[PDB]
């Protein structure tokens, strides 16, 4: 007479265990590890449809300088003025670099030309720089391999005494970011496992139960990581460091939460004197649908996040959903079997102590007696956090979000010790015409254009054919400043101050407008204008970020509402569940902004809110869903008593789960990628606020205030047919 | 109508459900706070539970001065038997 699914799960537990173990072993043996797959299948950080990427590709194609947008810089630094031995070392290094052709596409020589000798010399003549163009776009495996090969080639020769060499640029920074992400992933896994061990031991006060929890969590994590690695091995999807870190941490935490829910329900059910079979059936029938709904909600939120335009969130989307689906399936199929097998052995999973049944009942009584002031105070507390909105300000450059011991940072510091910062990130402008510029009219036109460019405020230096620094000897510059066919010209732009702040980003439109105005009234009218550089690359991301955030955030609410409506079958309850979290977002945002920007003195990176909001909503909906599911069971005897009974019966479990999940997510502080620490801490405080105030003092108060209208369109009664005295 | 024994039995069941005290240890002479060790929130719980199951409206204003069980049952029978 028992339900079919739990009976079949209980009967065939051992084959289920054996099949899961065999599948995990096969997945972990056949395919390589997750880190190697992630390294092989990195994704480019700039969309292929961006104007900057197309412009830079055109720059490379017209001048026969390859096709990739990557670039690297080699810096020579010494404590004494450079000498002839330095020149010999430089030319032999240049020859050795030019010997290779698979990775080094091209390079420009300026220090070897007496006409442009001052272009690379410092003010005090103690440093020099050379630009080399690599193969492959930024952030993908080809660029990383090329920069590693360049470093290997440049290191194999012993430098002359008194000088040292460094490699800078964006590609080296991205490679160092990848390596730091891998090491941070290892350290984070270790720290998270330690925290889980200590917290479970503190909560349950039994070593065997904690060992069982860790068994389930480890099996689930191994299964999900093996599945994702196998899926990514066959070129199906792309990957990145952020996706891997989020997947691992979120899978561990979700598995822990599901195990806590199941075993807490089992122990509570058994505490009333029921036998083992009755407790097993009770926990299954009371928690299966809740667990399935929570898992589907998280998966749907991640898939909705996958509807963006930036490559990072696009790669974030699918693997997270696949991992969550695998984790939920593994939990639902493996938890009950392990629990039954262990419980059949006499004494393994017996309860130890009663946690709390009186305090939560008193809290429920206080809520029922005075709902109004409680709701008003909770709303005021939610709003005071959002009050600090107008102080928000974001940051863009990743140079100061990384440890200073990386080779790229050391090279940047060495360059800045003698040179200005903006000299390391130049801009390239191309003007393309339809004829040849070998007559005085075109040179004077170029002079006028250069003067107009220099007239713009915020441009430190301009380099052109007529001004190489701020007849074969003159013919040598033609090969470097004009196309071989003589149909286009290019200019080099060096900003003043930081070339990465908002002013630098805004200067691109101004300089393009100035160039367009200078073109007007000249025979070169109708010419093509192209710009290339880092600031141009970041401008497109700055433009698209807000639209991507809005489109990703709008659909998640609708999907969550639909899922909750399906699960609970009542419009008002789902609306309340969504609205409480929507209101509570502001307190978390304000608290994170206050902690990070004002006190620590570090602004927020532009990738934080997009990943934070979706996870916050998806996780925070589950606690309200569980509370509503319990209240629906307990309401049959009356709303006023039902609220008290539900609060007493499901008070401590949600608290333990919330603290465990928040403390697991707060372990990102040890990471050496400060973006990871920011995301983890923000989620931590947000969920602490959600589990301390919103879950316990807003939803029950709203339910008690609304009464029977909370379950529209279903019909319920408040006083159930009063009975005479016994 | 309602006799003393029925009201006492119902109240004892409510007390046993709420605070866990055995129903055989409640008499009208005993006191809620001095002897039975019952807090104000427990009184609110008792009032809510007895309002839902059977139906009696006891405002907190005159509930504050309600101390023993004898006055409780006297109030209950006054409200019930004397139908307004």
């Amino acid at each position: 007479a028992r339900p079919f699914i739990p009976r079949m799960i209980r009967t065939f537990a051992v084959p289920i265990i054996l099949g899961w173990l065999v599948t995990i072993a096969v997945l972990n043996v056949t395919v390589p590890q997750l880190e190697t797959v992630g390294q092989i299948q990195a994704v480019s950080m700039s969309p292929d449809a961006a104007p900057s990427m197309i412009s830079m590709k055109h720059i490379g194609k017209v001048f026969e300088e390859g096709d990739s947008d990557s670039a690297a810089m080699i810096v020579l630094e010494g404590q004494r003025p450079l000498g002839d031995a330095a020149h010999a070392f430089y030319d032999q290094m240049i020859g050795r670099l030019q010997a290779d052709t698979t990775h080094v596409q091209s390079l420009q020589d300026f220090w070897g030309d007496p006409l442009t000798a001052t272009g690379a010399q410092s003010s005090d003549g103690k440093a020099a720089y050379v630009q080399v163009k690599l193969a492959g776009n930024q952030g993908e495996s080809l660029a990383n391999e090329s920069v590693e090969a360049v470093k290997t080639i440049v290191e194999r020769l012993a430098p002359p005494p008194g000088v040292k060499v460094y490699v800078t640029g964006s590609a080296a920074l991205v490679a160092d970011q990848q390596q730091a992400g891998d090491r941070s992933l290892q350290v984070i896994e270790a720290v998270t496992f330690t925290v889980i061990i200590v917290m479970l031991l503190l909560v349950y006060r039994s070593i065997i139960t904690s060992a069982i929890m860790l068994t389930m969590v480890v099996l689930g994590l191994l299964a999900t990581r093996g599945g994702v690695a196998f899926l990514g091995f066959h070129r199906i999807i792309g990957l990145s460091t952020f996706a891997t870190n989020l997947l691992v941490v979120l899978a561990i935490a979700a598995a822990t939460d599901y195990a806590i829910f199941l075993i807490g329900r089992y122990q509570e059910a058994r505490g009333l004197g029921q036998d083992r079979e009755s407790a097993y059936y009770t926990m299954f029938g009371g928690t299966a649908h809740v667990v399935l709904g929570s898992g589907l909600t998280i998966a749907g939120a991640t898939f909705c996040l996958s509807f963006t335009r930036l490559p990072y969130f696009q790669t974030l989307g699918v693997p997270l959903a696949i991992g969550m689906v695998i984790v939920v399936a593994a939990a639902l199929t493996l938890g009950p079997a392990i629990i039954a097998v262990t419980s059949r052995f006499g004494k393994l999973l017996e309860p130890k102590r009663m946690a709390r049944v009186r305090g939560w009942r008193k809290v429920g009584a206080a809520i029922v007696r005075w709902p109004g002031p409680i709701l008003v105070g909770a709303v005021a507390l939610a709003l005071v956090g959002l009050l600090t909105l107008p102080g928000y300000r974001t940051n863009y450059n990743d140079r100061n979000y990384l440890p200073a011991d990386l080779p790229a940072n050391e090279g940047y510091a060495a360059a800045e010790r003698h040179f200005s910062q903006a000299r390391m990130n130049p801009e390239v402008l191309m003007v393309e015409s339809d004829h040849d510029m070998r007559n005085s009219a075109d040179f004077l036109v170029i002079n006028k254009i250069a003067k107009a460019i220099f007239a713009v405020e915020g441009i430190s230096r301009v380099q052109a054919i007529t001004r190489p620094d701020g007849n074969p000897d003159f013919q040598r510059g033609l090969e470097q400043f004009l196309s071989p066919d003589g149909h286009a010209v290019r200019f080099i732009i060096s900003h003043e101050g930081d070339p990465m702040s908002q002013a630098g980003i805004a200067r691109i439109a101004k300089i393009k407008t100035a160039a367009k105005e200078a073109i007007k009234g000249t025979p070169l009218e109708g010419s093509a204008i192209y710009l290339g550089g880092t600031a141009a690359m970041f401008k497109d991301l700055s433009d698209g970020n807000t639209y991507d955030l809005m489109i990703a955030g709008i659909s998640a609410l609708c999907l969550i509402f639909i899922i909750m409506l399906i699960t609970t079958r009542s419009v008002v309850a789902a609306a309340v569940i969504v609205g409480t979290v929507v209101l509570s977002l502001g307190a978390s945002f304000g608290l994170s902004v206050l902690i990070w920007q004002h006190i620590l003195g570090i602004e927020l990176h532009w990738l934080v809110l997009a990943m934070a909001v979706i996870i916050l909503l998806a996780v925070g909906a589950d606690y309200n869903l569980l509370l509503v599911a319990r209240l629906k069971e307990e309401i049959h005897a009356g709303i006023n008593t039902g609220i008290i009974r539900a609060m007493g019966g499901s008070g401590s479990v949600v608290t333990a789960a919330g603290l465990v999940f928040a403390f697991t997510m707060m372990s990102f502080a040890v990471s050496e990628l400060t973006v990871m620490a920011q995301v983890g801490t923000t989620i931590g405080m947000g969920l602490l606020f959600d589990t301390l105030i919103v879950r316990s003092f807003m939803t029950p108060s709203i339910a008690a205030l609304l009464g029977k209208w909370f379950w529209w369109p279903q019909v319920v009664r408040q006083r159930p047919i009063p009975q005479p005295w016994p | 109508a309602a006799t003393q024994e029925e009201i006492i039995a119902g109240l004892a069941e409510i007390i046993e459900e709420v605070t866990g005290i055995e129903p055989s240890e409640v008499t009208p002479e005993k006191s809620f706070v001095d002897d039975l060790d019952i807090d104000s929130l427990s009184m609110v719980e008792i009032a809510v539970q007895t309002e839902d199951k059977y139906g009696v409206k006891i405002p907190d204003e005159d509930l504050a001065g309600l101390r023993t069980v004898g006055d409780v049952v006297a109030y209950i029978q006054k409200l019930e038997e004397e139908n307004p």
